[PDB]
RNA sequence: CCAUAGGUUAAUGAGGCGAACCGGGGGAACUGAAACAUCUAAGUACCCCGAGGAAAAGAAAUCAACCGAGAUUCCCCCAG
RNA sequence: UUUUGUAUAAUGGGUCAGCGACUUAUAUUCUGUAGCAAGGUUAACCGAAUAGGGGAGCCGAAGGGAAACCGAGUCUUAACU
RNA sequence: AGGACCGAACCGACUAAUGUCGAAAAAUUAGCGGAUGACUUGUGGCUGGGGGUGAAAGGCCAAUCAAACCGGGAGAUAGCU
RNA sequence: UGUAACGGGGCUAAACCAUGCACCGAAGCUGCGGCAGCGACGCUUAUGCGUUGUUGGGUAGGGGAGCGUUCUGUAAGCCUG
RNA sequence: GUUUAUUAAAAACACAGCACUGUGCAAACACGAAAGUGGACGUAUACGGUGUGACGCCUGCCCGGUGCCGGGAGGUUAAU
RNA sequence: AAUUCCUUGUCGGGUAAGUUCCGACCUGCACGAAUGGCGUAAUGAUGGCCAGGCUGUCUCCACCCGAGACUCAGUGAAAUUGAACUCGCUGUGAAGAUGCAGUGUACCCGCGGCAAGACGGAAAGACCCCGUAAACCUUUACUAUAGCUUGACACUGAACA
RNA sequence: CUUUAAUGUUUGAUGUUCUAACGUUGACCCGUAAUCCGGGUUGCGGACAGUGUCUGGUGGGUAGUUUGACUGGGGCGGUCUCCUCCUAAAGAGUAACGGAGGAGCACGAAGGUUGGCUAAUCCUGGUCGGACAUCAGGAGGUUAGUGCAAUGGCAUAAGCCAGCUUGACUGCGAGCGUGACGGCGCGAGCAGGUGCGAAAGCAGGUCAUAGUGAUCCGGUGGUUCUGAAUGGAAGGGCCAUC
C-alpha cells in the first residue's frame, strides 16, 4: 500500500555544550536550548533562543534558586 | 602542451599572501529583502577558502 | 505571496533606499516611517515606492 | 505559477491552455499494464462553453487561472455594461 | 541585302600519371560537455579543382602611442 | 577471479614454447639531490657547434584592495577600542 | 470458349519420417498444389543504401538486412566485464 | 535413497549433579639457537657492542631495500678453439 | 492467384467490383538542387491517391473534437 | 460468436458418457452497418465436429526381409579437457558433495548396452533488472529542416480611371 | 465622440487599355540528313507568371535527441526541501516505503519601550435570556492563553490592556555553537544617529523552533573606482536591490 509518514528534520544540536566547572572565555555559549529551561544567571546572559552564552571567562556552576527551582546557571569568576 | 587554466574559478578565488585564496561569499544575489541585515553585513566581506575544498582549487587553477 | 515588497525611499538629498514588504490590500495606507540615513548621517523620515 | 499535471486534478480545477480557460467537470484516470497512464477528461469551456473532451497522457497538462467566482450584487445598467458589487468587500466589476 | 550563326582547312596549345607539402570550392559524425540541443570534436577526416619546386602572403587606406616604429613569412617569448 | 562469504556444482584455462598490459611528449605541484644564492636560469638563434656568446624573458625578494590608489602596511568604515 | 477439368515434363513447397559433428550451411524419400496462364524459362539490359524493390513478409537487395558490403574518420565511447 | 536426533563402536556408568586432586591438549607461554625493524643508551665512531627495552598474521593501499634480463660508456681492456 | 529464399501458405496480401477524392493538360503526382523525364505520344468513359473487397439484401443517427472545404466583417499578427 | 470475463452460462440435438461441434435463448464484461453489417451456390495442401469404409494407431505386440549397429582387415575424424589414484550413504558446507565428516561397500582391466548424475556439451541468458548504452518506429514530446504557402524588394514598364 | 465637404492629403486597394522586359512544352523558316538546341519572323499571354533574398504560416515528409531517482525485483501507487514529537538505548548524533502531525506565512502592530492587569470551567443570584451573551459574588487555580503544527518555555509573565512610538537603524564585532564544504545560528561590547522611561535601563523585529533556493545571465537606483590615442560616454566593477 502507502505511507503518510517518513518526515522529520535536521536535529538541533541542542543540550549543554560547557558544563559545571569548566573555564568559558566571554561570549561562550554555554547551553542551547529551546525554552527557557535552564535560565540565566550571574554574569549569564541568555540570547534570542534561549542560549545561555557565558559573560566573563571565568568557569560555570548551576543552581536552583528562588521558589520555583529552576536549574539557573552562573559563572564564578576566575 | 600547458595546462589550461579554469577561466570561471579564475574569475571567483584570488590568491592571498601565503598561498590561501579570497572568495566573495554565495548568498548576496538576490531575494536580499528577507535577508537580515546581520546576514547581509557578514556576507559583504571576503572569505577563506577551507582547509577541506582547498585541494580542488589548486588543481584547477595551477598558474595563478 | 499577497503581501508583496515595497521600497521605503529616503526624503533626503540622496537614494539610500530600505526595502521592506507590505499588505497593500488590507491597509492601503503608505508608510512614513522615520529610519536612519547612512549617506546623510541623520534619520529622516523614508516613504513608501516601488 | 500554478502548473498542474493530468493525475492529479479531480473537477473543477481550472486550467488553461491554448489561449482560453477550462473548468474540468470530470476525469477518469486510467492506466493499464503494459501501456502508459491517460485521463480521459471531460472538461468545459468557460468563455464561449459548450463542452470539450481531452484525453491527456499522464504528463503534461496546463497552468490554471485567475478565475474567482464570487457572489457579485447586479446593481446598475449603463450603455452596454453591467456593474457589480461585492457584499463581502466591495469592489468595482464591470 | 550587308553581316553574323554554322561548315572547312591550317597553325599552335592542352589532355594522362604522380607519395607528401601547397592555395581554393564543398564539408561530416562519433566524441567531450560525466544526459543534450548552444558549443566542442573541427574547418578535422573526406571529396573536387589548381599550380610550383616550394607554394600562398607581400610593399600600409599596417600598427602605435603622442614618443615612435617601417613589406610578407617563420622560430622563441609575451601567455594559459 | 569476483565476493558478505567459494572444495564449491560461480568465472577462466587441453598442455607446451614464443609474444602479451602503467608508456611517451610537454606543462604543473610536492619529495629527494646537486649547483649557485637576494639572487637563480636562459629560449629561439649565432656558433671550427653536447664549449662560448645570447638575459628576450621567467620565477623570487611586498603586500592590501573590485579598482583607482596606498605601501610594511593596506582594505573595511563617517572613524576605528 | 475458359486465371475450365484430370494428369507427366516444367514450376512449387502442404504433411510425415529420416537427417540435424548431415550425402546437403534446408536436402532426401513416400505422398501433395498449380500445370494455356495474374504461367514458366534462356540471354542481355535497368533501378542502390535512409536508397532500390515489394499481389506487404519489415520480406528481399551475392549463404549478411528495422537500414547491405568495403575502405576511412578510428586506438569512436564503455561510470561495464 | 540407508541405520541416520552420542561422529562411530559401544556404555547402566563410559549418564547427571556435587567435591577433590592428577594428566592430555595450540603455531599461546617458557626454554635453546638464529633473523629483522624501531626506541633508548653508553662509550665509540665513518658506527658497531657483553649490551638492553620491545616489536615482526595481513587484503585494498602507502613506505623502504634489492635481484635478474637486453643494450651504451669504462672496453682495441679482460675471458675464450 | 501472391507471401515471410532457410521454423508461419493462413482467416493475411491481391482481386474483379464499389465509393470518396485530386487532376482542364506545360494536369495532379513521382524521380531529380536543375535541365529533363515518367504519367502519356494518354486527355475526365482519363489518370493519381485512399478505403472497401465477387454476388444478393443493404448501408441508420451524430459536424461537438480533429482534419478537410468554403467565407470574409471584425480582433490578433511578419519582413518593410 | 475468430468477439463472452464470470462460464464447462442455461436449454435442445448427437454419445453409455461431449469444457469441443450443431441449434436456440439473450444477462452483447466489451457485435454492428464500406477500418463495412448479415446471408451466400462454387472453390480451399484452410479451422472445428460427426458418420461409413479402412486398418499394428491401439488392446499388445509377434515374426520375416534388407541397410547399419557387432567381429575382422585397411584408412581414419570431432565436440571436449585445471589436474585426478573419478564408490554408496547420512550429515556439514557459497545453503542439492566422486573429493569434507562419520560410516558402509568394493580384487586388477576390458567389451556390448541404457542414460539417473557429473548443477554433462554447444551458445560472455534472448526472459528480468541495470548502463545518465545503441538502433529503428510512433506522435497533439522538444528543437530544427526539405517541401508547400503568404507578403515586401529585385528582374519590372507605359496610359488613364 | 459622431456625421459632412473643401484642399496639400500619406497613400495603398483594384481594373481596364497597351507593348517593349518576360513566358510559350503554338505555326512557319534556317542552321540541318535532327519530333534536341539556337537564331529569325508571327501569333497568343504579359508586367502577370516565374525566380533570387528576407519574411509569417504549415510541416514526423525528414533528421538530431530527451523521456529522473529511491523501491524489500521492476512497473504501478507513494515519496523527493523545511519544521515538531517518538523510535533514539538519560551528552550530541542515529536508519527503514518506522509510528504521528505541520510549513512554502502572517503583522507597520501582532514590532519597541514605559505603566498597569490575571486566566479555563463549573456554582448561585439576576429583565427579556435558553445548555451557553452581559452583570454580580463564590469555588477553582493556569485544567487558560500564546497570529498557525508539535515540543520546550512563560506570573518578573513571553499571556491581556493602555499611552508614546519606529532599534523591523547604519558601520563593525571579541568570543563560541554547528555543518565535508557552500553555509547557518548565538552574541556582550564599539562608533554614529534615534525611540521609550523621572531614572536605573531596555530596544539592531515578533515566546523560541518551519514560512525557503546556489551560480550564471539580465533589469533599476547610487557611487567618476576603471573607462582600449586623449576628452567624454558606452560597457564593466563596487553598493543597494529585482
Ligand atoms: O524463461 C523463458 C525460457 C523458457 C524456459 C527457460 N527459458
Amino acid at each position: 500500500g502507502s505511507t503518510r509518514n517518513g518526515r522529520d528534520s535536521e536535529a538541533k544540536r541542542l543540550g549543554v555544550k560547557r558544563f559545571g566547572g569548566e573555564s568559558v572565555l566571554a561570549g561562550s555559549i554555554i547551553v542551547r536550548q529551546r525554552g527557557t529551561k535552564f535560565h540565566a544567571g550571574a554574569n549569564v546572559g541568555c540570547g534570542r533562543d534561549h542560549t545561555l552564552f557565558a559573560k566573563a571567562d571565568g568557569k560555570v556552576k548551576f543552581e536552583v534558586k528562588g521558589p520555583k527551582n529552576r536549574k539557573f546557571i552562573s559563572i564564578e569568576a576566575e | 602542451p600547458k595546462i589550461k587554466t579554469v577561466r570561471g574559478a579564475a574569475k571567483r578565488f584570488k590568491k592571498t599572501g601565503k598561498g590561501g585564496f579570497k572568495h566573495k561569499h554565495a548568498n548576496l544575489r538576490h531575494i536580499l529583502t528577507k535577508k537580515a541585515t546581520k546576514r547581509k553585513r557578514h556576507l559583504r566581506p571576503k572569505a577563506m577558502v577551507s582547509k577541506g575544498d582547498l585541494g580542488l582549487v589548486i588543481a584547477c587553477l595551477p598558474y595563478a | 505571496g499577497i503581501r508583496e515588497k515595497i521600497k521605503l525611499v529616503s526624503s533626503a538629498g540622496t537614494g539610500h533606499f530600505y526595502t521592506t514588504t507590505k499588505n497593500k490590500r488590507t491597509k492601503p495606507e503608505k508608510l512614513e516611517l522615520k529610519k536612519f540615513d547612512p549617506v546623510v548621517r541623520q534619520h529622516v523620515i523614508y516613504k513608501e515606492a516601488k | 505559477m500554478a502548473t498542474y499535471y493530468s493525475n492529479d486534478f479531480r473537477a473543477g480545477l481550472k486550467i488553461m491552455l491554448d489561449g482560453e480557460p477550462y473548468a474540468v467537470e470530470a476525469s477518469e484516470f486510467v492506466k493499464p499494464g503494459k501501456g502508459q497512464a491517460f485521463a480521459r477528461v471531460k472538461l468545459r469551456r468557460l468563455l464561449t462553453g459548450t463542452r470539450v473532451e481531452k484525453t491527456f497522457k499522464s504528463t503534461d497538462s496546463a497552468e490554471g487561472a485567475d478565475v474567482v467566482d464570487m457572489n457579485l450584487t447586479y446593481l446598475y445598467n449603463d450603455g452596454e455594461f453591467w456593474h457589480f458589487m461585492n457584499n463581502e468587500t466591495f469592489e468595482q466589476l464591470s
